């Protein structure tokens, strides 16, 4: 496996902002105290898992950040199904 | 042969969609009560 720019560019501080980028699209935060809640940590465990699937699948910085971004627009679809049709 | 072939069909990205409408109602009820 050949290493590209993203591999030496991704930090332990990015992977936390990538998940904080994921939790804000799924549910926007009213208060900074909602991030220390039990029900919130449950989908945090959904978003903590996905980043590692982008590391094996993506070979570029534009694809890696895109795979995490596509779930972000794709989860925005289901919340819209309860909004207009309520189903 | 085969570019990758991901694992998880109908239960890969469709399984948390049942939990994400269960967790969105619990996050609103905990702030307003």
């Amino acid at each position: 496996g050949v290493r590209k720019g993203w591999h030496e560019h991704v930090t332990q501080d990015l992977r936390s902002h990538l998940v904080h980028k994921l939790v804000q699209a799924i549910f926007p935060t009213p208060d900074p105290a909602a991030l220390k809640d039990r029900r919130m940590e449950n989908l945090v465990a959904y978003a903590k898992k996905v980043e590692g699937d982008m590391y094996e699948s993506a070979n570029s910085r534009d694809e890696y950040y895109h795979l995490l971004a596509e779930k972000i627009y794709k989860i925005q679809k289901e919340l819209e199904e309860k909004r207009r049709s309520r189903l | 042969g085969s570019p990758g072939y991901p694992n998880g069909l109908l239960s890969g990205d469709e399984d948390f969609s049942s939990i994400a409408d269960m967790d969105f109602s619990a996050l609103l009820s905990q702030i307003s009560s």
